[PDB]
C-alpha cells in the first residue's frame, strides 16, 4: 500500500520536508510581520520565526529589501537542494524535472537579456539558480534558435523538451522567445507528467497529476490572454502552445484555441466550474495563486506522498514572495495593500 | 539410510548453516551499503562527524556475527548419520537466525541512513538513531535466540 | 541549610524583583553570576522589535556581528585565537566580580564599530590586489607555455577552471562543427580566487580560428564561462618580451601585496590577543539587556518588575548577594524582594552530584518530571546499571568495564580541566555510571559463574556424578546439595546446560521486572500522597495494583513457589507454569497439574478481580469528575489510559524477557568466540603452537573488547535504558515538565 | 605514542590472563581438559601458554619502557 | 515481464501435468493426502517455528524502519519527539517478543518421536499443528507491525507540528497493537491441544 514501501527511499526527505512545510508561516506571524515599522524590526521578527539568523550576517543599513528577498530565496533553494541530495532514484528524478521549470524560466530569461543588451551582472542575479545547467551564462551572448540548441539545449536535459520549434524563422525576437519558452514548457510538463504516471506511485501519482493539470490549465490561460493582445497568433500554432494534459483537455483546450477574444476565453472555460470566477471578477493571478495554495494545503494532507515536496516548494515560493511583499511594503511605507498576502497554514 | 535417520536428512543441517550465514551476511550488506551511503553523503558537509556516525555500519555488522556464530554451532551437530529430527532442528534455526539477521539488517540500513543524514543537520538526533538501530538490532539477537533454543535440542534423545 | 533534591524536584517560590534603572544594569549582573534565577517571561504580551530594550538588544547583536566577521577574517588569515581569562568571571558559582561599565560598553561598540570599517576596507584593497595579482599570474603562465601549445587575432588562448573545461570544449566543438582546435594544458599549483574565497584549479586553453565574426563569437563564450582570456603576440621573441613585461610589475604588486598582508596581519594578530575578552564582555552584555527584556517596566514610574524561579533554599542567599551588590553601589532602594505565591507551574531542578549527574541525565533525556514529582533519577542510579548487568553478566567482561570506567574515574581531574570531543565528553560525564554497571556486571558474572565464558570452581558443586563410566558414555549428575552462590559449575559443557540456564534466566527476568515494576508502580502511590490526590489513588493505583498482583503478581508467586516445592520427593506431576498462565485465561477453572491446593478456585477469584479493575480502573475517576464538555474529555482519557494500562501489562512482561535474551545472547557469543579464537591455540605446540597462541589472544582480546566489552555492553546499556523509559517510567513518570535553566554566566566558544 | 600504550595494556592482560589460562592447564582443570574434545596433555598446553605469556610479557616490558621515556 | 511469464509458465505446466495425470487414469497419482502424511511433522514443526519468529522478526523490522524514518526526518527541526515517538517503535518491537515467546512455547513441544509411532496421528497433528500456529503469529505479527509502522510514522509526523496529535494517534497504534495480540492469542490456541510428539 501507500507507506509500506515508501519510508524505504523517501522516508526521512518526508519527514523533513513535512517538517519544513511545519516551518512556513502562518497567518499571526504574517500579521505580526506586517505590523513591523522597518526592515530591522522586520530581521528581528523573522529571527522569532524558523528563518533562524538567517540575516544575523546582514548590517542594519545593508538591509534592503532586494537582500531580503536574496537571502530568503537562498535559504530556500539551499533547503531545496539539501533534499535532492538525500534522495535517489525516482524521488531525484522528481526533484529534476521539479527543476527543470525553472530552468526553461532561466533560460527564456537569459535569451530575453541577450537581446534586450541588459546588465549581466543584473541578468545573472534575475535568474533562478535552481535551474542552472552548466552553459547558462552561454545563454548572454548566443541568439540562433538552431545555434542555441546545438550548442546549448542539446547538452542539457531539455533536449527532449525542444522538437518541433524548427518551423519558425531562423531569426529569433520577443516573439520567438516567448513562443519557444511556451513550446518548451509544454513539452516539459508532457514529459513529467508521464513521468509522474509511470514512475510515481499511488496517491502521490494523482496528486501530482492533479496539481500538473493545474499547472498546465494556468499556464494555457496566461498563454491565451498573453496571446490575444498579440494579432499574429494563429489559432492552430497556439495548440502548440498550450499544455495537454491539464483538465481544460481536450475540449476546453481545443475552443481556447479557437478563442480570440476574452468572452471567447471565458466561453471557453465555461467548460470547468472553477476557473470560470478566477475570469469572472478579481485578479486573475491572485485567485491562481490562493487556489494553488489551496491545493498545496490538500496535497499535505496524504501522508507518504513525493507530492507533498512540490506542495512545499510552491508554499515556501509564496512565503518568500510575501515576505518581499511585506519587505517593500514596510520600507516605501505604502501599507495600504500590505495585507496583501496569500497564506493558508 | 535408517527411516529415523534418512540419506538427505544432512541436507537440512548444511543448508541450515549455509542459511545461517547467508541470510545474515546480505542483512549485514544491506545495512553497511546504505550507512555508507548515508555516511559518505554527510562526510561531504559534516567530515567531523565521520567516525561518530560509524555506529550504523558497527551494528549491521553484529547480524554478521549471529549468522557465524549460528552456522559454527549447527556444524557441531552435522553429521553424515544424523537424524531427520536434527535435520530439522538445525534447518529451523539457521532460517530462524537468517531471516530474523536480514531483516535487522534492512532495519538498521534504513533507519541509520536516515539518521546519519538527519544528525549531522540536528546533533540531538544521534541519540534517537542509536535507541532505533538497537531495536533493529535486538531482533537479530531474538532471532539467534531462538536458533539457539533450538539448537539446544538438535542432538538430545536422538536416536 | 541547602535542602538536597535528589528525591524531589527543589522547592521553588517565585520571586518579584522591583529593580529601578539606576542600578538595573548592576542587578542584572549579579542575578546573572547568581546563576539562580529563572527569569519569567512577564513582557511576552507585547509583540517583538515594540520590547523595553529592543535597540541596546540590538546593537550589541550588531557588535557580536562584527565580532564574529573579525572571527572569520583571523580563521581566513590563518591565526589563532587567544582565549580569554575564564577565571577573571570566575565562570560560576555565586562569587560575585566587578562589572564593566556602561562607558567600556560604548567604548567596545564604537571601537567594533571603526575597526570594522578599517578591516573591510582593507579586506578590500586585499582582495582587490589579489585578484590582480592572480590575474597577471595566469598571464605569466600562459605566457610560459611551450611553443608546440600555439602551433596546431588567430586564437582565445586564456585560462579556465578544470570544472568547465570540458563544457567550455564541447561547447566550442559544437559552435565551430568539426573546426576545433582545442589544445588545453593543466596549472599544477591550485589557484585561490577572492571572489568565491576558495580554491579552485584551472587548465589553460587556446582555440584556433580565423573568422572575425568567429573569433569575436568564441571570445564571448570563453568570456561567459568565467574565464580570464589573455592577448599573446604570437612569436616566440613576442612571447618572451610580453613576459619580460610580466615579472617586473609583478615584483611591484608582490611588494604591495606583502606591505599590505602585512599591515592587515599586524591589525589581526593585534585583534586576536583581546577579541575573546571583548566576545565574552559583549555577550554578557547582551544576555543581561535580553533577561531585561522581560520585565514589566512602569512608565510612570521607574522600576523595573521582573519575576524569577528561584528554589526557596538560596532566597536567603540571593537576598544577602543583592545586599552585597546595594552595599557595593551605596544606592539607596527600597525592598527589592518580595516572595510571591501564584499558581504557575514551578520549574523542575534536581541538585545533582558528579554521581548522580549522568544518571539524571538520562532520566531528563526522556522527559522532564514534575515538580515535587518523584525523581526518576535515583533509583535509576542503581536499577539501570543492574538492569545492564543482568542483559550482560559477565565477571571478566564486567572487569574490563570496570577498568574502562575507573581509568576515567580516578583521572577525572585532568580529564574535567582538558577539552574534551562528544564521545569523549560523553562516557566521562557518565563515568561513574559506566564503573556501577561494570560493578554489577562482575557480581552477576559470579551469580552467573561466567569468567570470559568460563566457570569458576570456587565451591563444592552440589551434582556428583557417577562412580564409573566409559568414555563417551552420556552421563547424567546425581543431587548432592545446593551451590552457595551462582549457578553451579557442574552445569558448564553439559548437554542439558541451556536447558536450565534459559529457564533460570527467563524466570529471572520475570522476577525482577515484576520486583521493577511493582517498585515503580508504588512511586505513583507515593506521588498521590504528596499531591493529596486521593480519588487517583482509589481510581488509577489500587485497581491496577489489583490487576498486576492478580495477573502477573500471582505468576511471580508460582514461579517463586514452583522452586520451593520438591516435585520428584513429593511425587506431584511438575506444573508447567506457562501453560498454566494460558488456561487461567482461556479456560478458566480448569488446571492440568496442580500446583497447590484450591488452584483452580484462586486462579478464578484472580481473574474477577481482574475482570472488576478494569471497570473500575476505566469508570470509577470519570464517575468521581462527574459527580464532584470537559466529562467527554475525562472519560476518553480513562479510557485511552485504562487500554493502553492493560495492553503494556503483558506488553512490559513480555518485554522483560529482554533480559534473559541478551544474557544468553552475550554468554553464547563468548563462549563461541572462546571456541574459535583460544580453544584452537591450544592444540597447537611448539615454536608454531607458541606464535599461533600470541597471535589468537591478540585478536580473541581485540574482537572481546570490541564487540563483547564495548558493543555488547551498548546494546545492554541501551536496553535498559528502554526498559527504564518504558517500562518503569511509565507507572510513575507524568512528566511534561519545565526544565530548569537558570540566568547564569557561562564561557560561549567562539 | 597510543600504539604504545594500546600494545602496553594488551599485553599485560596477555601476561594475566594467559598465565591464569596455563596455571589452570597445569593444575588439570575440569572446565580445560575436563572433556574428550579438550587436549589431553596438560602440562604440554600449559607449557607451550606459559611461552606465550613470557613472549607477552616481553612485549608489555619494551611497550612499558616506550611509553616511560 | 519475466515475473509473470514464469508464473504463467508454471502455471501451464502444472494444469497440463495435471491434465496428463487424470486423463491417462492416474489422475490419483497427485496425492496431497500422502504428501502429507509421508512427510516428517517436524519438518511441520521446525517450518511453523522458524517462519513465525522470522516473520514476527521481519513486521517488526519493518514497522521499525518505517516509523525510524518518519522520526528521523521530523527530528531534525523538532528533535523533541524522538523520546515521545519511542512508543511507537516499543509497539513495533513487541511483536517480535509476541514471535519469541511463541517460539519458545513450541520449542518446548519438540520431542523426539519413535520410529514405530512416527507419523501417528498426535505427531501429526502437533506437526501440522505447529506449522499453522507458527504460519499464524509469523504472519499476523508482520501485518501488525507493518500496520504499527505505518501508524508511528504518521504519528511522529504529526506530533512533529503539534504534540497533541501523538496522544489521538496512540490511539490507532493501539489498535495496530491489538491484531498483533489476537495473533499470538490464536497462536496459542491452536497449538493448545497439540501435544509434544512421542
Ligand atoms: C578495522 O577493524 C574495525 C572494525 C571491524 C572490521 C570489526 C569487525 C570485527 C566487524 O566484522 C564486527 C562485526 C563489528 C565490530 C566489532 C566493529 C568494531 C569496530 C571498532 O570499534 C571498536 C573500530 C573502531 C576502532 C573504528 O571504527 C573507529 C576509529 C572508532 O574508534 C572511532 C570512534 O570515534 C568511535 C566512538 C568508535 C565507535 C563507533 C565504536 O569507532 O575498529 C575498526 O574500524
Amino acid at each position: 500500500m501507500e507507506g509500506v514501501y515508501f519510508n524505504i527511499d523517501n522516508g526521512f526527505i518526508e519527514g523533513v520536508v513535512r517538517g519544513y512545510r511545519n516551518g512556513l508561516l502562518s497567518n499571526n506571524q504574517y500579521i505580526n510581520l506586517t505590523q513591523c515599522d522597518t526592515l530591522e524590526d522586520l530581521k528581528l521578527q523573522l529571527s522569532s520565526t524558523d528563518y533562524g539568523n538567517f540575516l544575523s550576517s546582514v548590517s542594519s543599513e545593508s538591509l534592503t529589501t532586494s537582500l531580503i528577498q536574496e537571502y530568503a530565496s537562498s535559504k530556500l533553494y539551499h533547503e531545496f537542494n539539501y533534499i535532492r541530495d538525500q534522495s535517489s532514484g525516482s524521488t531525484r528524478k522528481f526533484m529534476d524535472y521539479i527543476t527543470y521549470g525553472y530552468m526553461i524560466d532561466n533560460v527564456a530569461l537569459m535569451i530575453t537579456g541577450t537581446i534586450h543588451d541588459r546588465d549581466k551582472g543584473e541578468i545573472l542575479q534575475r535568474c533562478h539558480p535552481l535551474g542552472w545547467f552548466d552553459t547558462l551564462p552561454t545563454l548572454s551572448v548566443a541568439t540562433d534558435l538552431e545555434s542555441l540548441y546545438e550548442t546549448v539545449l542539446v547538452d542539457t536535459p531539455l533536449a527532449p523538451y525542444f522538437k518541433n520549434c524548427f518551423d519558425t524563422a531562423e531569426e529569433l525576437d520577443d516573439m520567438n522567445i516567448e513562443i519557444i519558452r511556451n513550446k518548451l514548457y509544454k513539452a516539459y510538463l508532457e514529459d513529467f507528467y508521464n513521468f509522474v504516471t509511470e514512475e510515481i506511485p499511488e496517491p502521490a501519482k494523482e496528486c501530482m497529476q492533479t496539481l500538473l493539470g493545474f499547472e498546465a490549465d494556468r499556464r494555457s490561460i496566461n498563454i491565451a490572454l498573453n496571446s490575444l493582445q498579440s494579432s499574429d497568433i494563429d489559432p492552430d500554432l497556439k495548440s502548440d502552445l498550450l499544455p495537454n494534459i491539464g483538465k481544460l483537455y481536450p475540449l476546453a483546450t481545443f475552443h481556447l484555441a479557437q478563442a480570440q477574444d476574452f468572452e471567447g476565453v471565458r466561453a471557453a472555460l465555461a467548460n470547468v466550474y472553477e476557473y470560470r470566477g478566477f475570469l469572472e471578477t478579481g485578479n486573475l493571478e491572485d485567485h491562481f495563486y490562493q487556489l494553488e495554495m489551496e491545493l498545496c494545503r490538500d496535497a499535505f494532507t496524504q501522508q507518504f506522498a513525493i507530492s507533498t515536496v512540490w506542495a512545499w516548494m510552491k508554499s515556501k515560493e509564496q512565503e518568500v514572495r510575501n515576505i518581499t511583499w511585506i519587505a517593500e511594503c514596510i520600507a516605501q511605507n505604502q501599507r495600504e495593500r500590505i495585507n496583501n498576502y496569500i497564506s493558508v497554514y | 539410510m535408517t527411516e529415523l535417520c534418512p540419506v538427505y536428512a544432512p541436507f537440512f543441517g548444511a543448508i541450515g548453516c549455509a542459511s545461517a550465514i547467508i541470510f545474515t551476511s546480505l542483512g549485514a550488506a544491506y545495512g553497511t551499503a546504505k550507512s555508507g551511503v548515508g555516511i559518505c553523503a554527510t562526510c561531504v558537509l559534516r567530515p567531523d562527524l565521520l567516525f561518530k556516525n560509524i555506529v550504523p555500519v558497527i551494528m549491521a555488522g553484529i547480524i554478521a556475527i549471529y549468522g557465524l556464530v549460528v552456522s559454527v554451532l549447527v556444524c557441531y551437530s552435522l553429521g553424515q548419520k544424523q537424524a531427520l529430527y536434527t535435520g530439522f532442528i538445525q534447518l529451523g534455526a539457521g532460517l530462524s537466525v537468517g531471516l530474523s539477521g536480514l531483516a535487522a539488517g534492512f532495519a538498521i540500513g534504513i533507519v541509520g541512513d536516515a539518521g546519519v543524514r538527519g544528525s549531522s543537520q540536528q546533533p540531538r538526533l544521534f541519540v534517537g538513531m542509536i535507541l532505533i538501530l538497537i531495536f533493529a538490532e535486538v531482533l537479530g539477537l531474538y532471532g539467534l535466540i531462538v536458533a539457539l533454543l533450538l539448537n539446544s535440542r538438535a542432538t538430545q534423545d536422538v536416536v | 541549610e541547602k535542602e538536597e533534591a535528589i528525591f524531589r524536584s527543589a522547592e521553588m517560590a517565585l520571586v518579584q524583583f522591583y529593580i529601578p534603572q539606576e542600578i538595573s544594569r548592576d542587578s542584572a549582573y549579579t542575578l546573572g553570576q547568581l546563576g539562580l534565577v529563572q527569569f519569567r517571561d512577564l513582557n511576552s504580551k507585547v509583540r517583538a522589535f515594540q520590547r523595553t530594550f529592543v535597540n541596546e538588544i540590538r546593537r550589541l547583536d550588531n557588535v557580536e556581528r562584527q565580532y564574529r566577521y573579525f572571527y572569520s577574517l583571523l580563521k581566513k588569515h590563518d591565526i589563532k585565537l587567544y582565549e580569554g581569562d575564564t577565571d577573571k568571571y570566575l565562570d560560576g558559582s555565586g562569587e560575585l566580580y566587578v562589572p564593566p561599565s556602561g562607558s567600556v560598553i560604548d567604548d567596545y561598540v564604537r571601537n567594533a564599530s571603526y575597526l570594522e570599517e578599517r578591516l573591510i576596507q582593507m579586506e578590500d584593497a586585499t582582495d582587490q590586489i589579489e585578484v590582480q595579482k592572480n590575474d597577471l599570474e595566469q598571464y605569466r603562465f600562459i605566457l610560459q607555455s611551450g611553443d608546440e601549445f600555439f602551433l596546431k587575432v588567430n586564437y582565445v588562448t586564456g585560462v579556465i577552471a578544470r570544472d568547465k573545461v570540458a563544457t567550455l570544449e564541447q561547447i566550442l566543438w559544437r559552435v565551430l562543427r568539426g573546426n576545433l582546435f582545442f589544445k588545453t594544458v593543466e596549472i599544477e599549483q591550485p589557484v585561490y580566487d577572492v571572489k568565491t574565497r576558495e580554491y579552485k584549479h584551472k587548465n589553460a586553453f587556446i582555440v584556433f580560428s580565423h573568422g572575425d565574426l568567429i573569433i569575436k563569437r568564441i571570445r564571448k563564450i570563453a568570456e561567459s564561462l568565467d574565464a580570464n582570456l589573455y592577448d599573446v603576440d604570437s612569436s616566440n621573441e613576442g612571447r618572451s618580451q610580453q613576459l619580460a613585461k610580466v615579472n617586473k610589475n609583478l615584483s611591484d604588486l608582490y611588494t604591495v601585496l606583502k606591505t599590505t598582508s602585512t599591515t592587515l596581519e599586524s591589525e589581526l594578530y593585534a585583534i586576536a590577543k583581546e577579541l575573546d575578552s571583548w566576545f565574552q564582555d559583549v555577550t554578557r552584555e547582551k544576555a543581561i539587556f535580553e533577561i531585561l527584556n522581560k520585565s514589566n517596566y512602569d512608565t510612570n514610574r521607574k522600576i523595573l518588575i521582573a519575576e524569577g524561579w528561584i528554589p526557596r533554599d538560596e532566597l536567603a542567599t540571593l537576598q544577602a548577594r543583592l545586599g552585597e551588590m546595594i552595599a557595593r553601589l551605596g544606592i539607596d532602594v527600597p525592598s527589592i524582594i518580595q516572595v510571591l505565591d501564584t499558581n504557575h507551574t514551578p520549574p523542575t531542578f534536581h541538585r545533582t552530584n558528579k554521581f548522580t549527574a549522568g544518571f539524571q541525565s538520562i532520566c531528563d533525556c526522556y522527559g522532564i518530571a514534575q515538580y515535587r514529582e518523584i525523581n526518576a533519577g535515583l533509583p535509576t542510579i542503581v536499577t539501570f546499571p543492574f538492569m545492564f548487568a543482568i542483559m550482560f553478566g559477565d565477571m571478566g567482561h564486567g572487569f574490563l568495564m570496570t577498568l574502562a570506567a575507573l581509568s576515567l574515574v580516578l583521572n577525572e581531574k585532568k580529564i574535567n580541566k582538558m577539552k574534551r570531543g562528544e564521545i569523549f565528553d560523553m562516557a566521562f560525564t557518565g563515568r561513574y555510571i559506566i564503573l556501577l554497571m561494570g560493578v554489577f556486571s562482575m557480581y552477576t558474572g559470579f551469580l552467573y559463574n561466567d569468567i570470559f565464558s568460563k566457570t569458576m570452581t570456587i565451591f563444592k558443586s552440589g551434582w556428583k556424578w557417577p562412580d564409573h563410566w566409559k568414555k563417551g558414555e552420556s552421563i547424567t549428575a546425581t543431587s548432592v546439595g545446593t551451590y552457595p552462590i551462582g549457578l553451579d559449575w557442574a552445569w558448564h559443557g553439559t548437554e542439558n546446560a541451556l536447558l536450565f540456564s534459559n529457564s533460570y534466566k527467563m524466570k529471572l527476568s520475570i522476577l525482577m521486572g515484576f520486583i521493577h515494576m511493582t517498585y515503580s508502580y508504588f512511586f505513583s502511590l507515593a506521588n498521590h500522597l504528596y499531591f493529596n490526590s486521593m480519588i487517583d489513588i482509589i481510581g488509577n493505583f489500587i485497581p491496577g495494583l489489583l490487576f498486576m498482583q492478580g495477573i502477573f503478581g500471582y505468576l511471580s508467586v508460582c514461579i517463586v513457589y514452583k522452586w520451593a516445592v520438591d516435585w520428584v520427593k513429593d511425587g506431584k506431576p511438575a506444573p508447567g507454569l506457562l501453560n498454566m498462565l494460558i488456561n487461567m485465561f482461556l479456560s478458566p477453572g480448569t488446571i492440568d497439574d496442580e500446583l497447590y491446593p484450591h488452584q483452580a478456585k484462586v486462579q478464578v477469584f484472580l481473574l474477577l478481580m481482574a475482570l472488576v479493575c478494569i471497570p473500575w480502573l476505566l469508570l470509577v475517576k470519570p464517575l468521581h469528575f462527574k459527580f464532584t464538555e470537559d466529562f467527554g474529555d475525562i472519560m476518553i482519557h480513562q479510557v485511552i489510559h485504562t487500554i493502553e494500562f492493560c495492553l503494556n501489562c503483558v506488553s512490559h512482561t513480555a518485554s522483560y524477557l529482554r533480559l534473559w535474551a541478551l544474557s544468553l545472547a552475550h554468554a553464547q557469543l563468548s563462549s563461541v568466540l572462546w571456541t574459535m579464537t583460544i580453544q584452537i591455540a591450544f592444540g597447537f605446540r611448539g615454536f608454531v603452537g607458541v606464535f599461533m597462541t600470541v597471535a589468537l589472544f591478540a585478536m580473541w582480546f581485540a574482537l572481546t573488547c570490541a564487540v563483547l566489552v564495548l558493543m555488547e555492553g551498548t546494546s545492554a546499556m541501551l536496553h535498559s535504558l528502554r526498559l527504564h523509559w518504558v517500562e518503569s517510567m511509565s507507572k510513575f513518570f507524568v512528566g511534561e515538565g519545565l526544565p530548569y535553566e537558570p540566568f547564569a554566566f557561562e564561557y560561549k566558544d567562539m | 605514542t597510543g600504539k604504545a600504550w594500546c600494545c602496553t595494556v594488551l599485553s599485560a592482560f596477555g601476561v594475566v590472563i594467559l598465565s591464569v589460562i596455563a596455571h589452570l592447564f597445569n593444575t588439570n582443570h575440569e572446565s580445560f581438559v575436563g572433556s574428550i574434545n579438550d587436549p589431553e596433555d596438560g602440562p604440554a598446553v600449559a607449557h607451550t601458554v606459559y611461552l606465550a605469556a613470557l613472549v607477552y610479557l616481553v612485549f608489555f616490558v619494551f611497550c612499558g619502557f616506550q611509553v616511560y621515556l | 515481464s519475466f515475473s509473470h511469464f514464469l508464473y504463467y509458465l508454471v502455471l501451464i505446466v502444472v494444469i497440463v501435468y495435471g491434465l496428463y495425470k487424470l486423463f491417462t487414469g492416474h489422475g490419483s497419482d497427485i496425492n496431497f493426502g500422502k504428501f502429507l502424511l509421508r512427510t516428517s511433522p517436524y519438518m511441520w514443526a521446525n517450518l511453523g517455528i522458524a517462519l513465525c519468529v522470522g516473520l514476527s522478526v521481519v513486521g517488526a523490522a519493518w514497522g521499525i524502519f518505517i516509523t525510524g524514518s518518519s522520526m528521523i526526518g521530523a527530528g531534525v527541526r523538532a528533535p523533541r519527539i524522538t523520546t515521545k515517538n519511542l512508543i511507537s517503535i516499543i509497539f513495533c518491537e513487541v511483536v517480535a517478543i509476541y514471535g519469541l515467546i511463541i517460539a519458545i512455547v513450541f520449542s518446548s513441544k519438540l520431542t523426539v518421536a519413535t520410529a514405530e509411532n512416527m507419523y501417528s496421528k498426535s505427531n501429526l497433528y502437533t506437526g501440522y499443528s505447529l506449522f499453522w500456529a507458527g504460519i499464524t503469529v509469523g504472519a499476523s505479527n508482520l501485518i501488525c507491525g507493518i500496520a504499527v509502522g505505518i501508524t508511528g510514522a504518521t504519528a511522529a509526523i504529526s506530533d512533529a507540528a503539534d504534540s497533541a496529535l501523538f496522544v489521538k494517534i496512540l490511539v490507532i497504534e493501539i489498535f495496530g497493537s491489538i491484531l498483533g495480540l489476537l495473533g499470538l492469542i490464536v497462536g496459542l490456541l491452536m497449538a493448545g491441544k497439540a501435544s509434544e510428539f512421542q
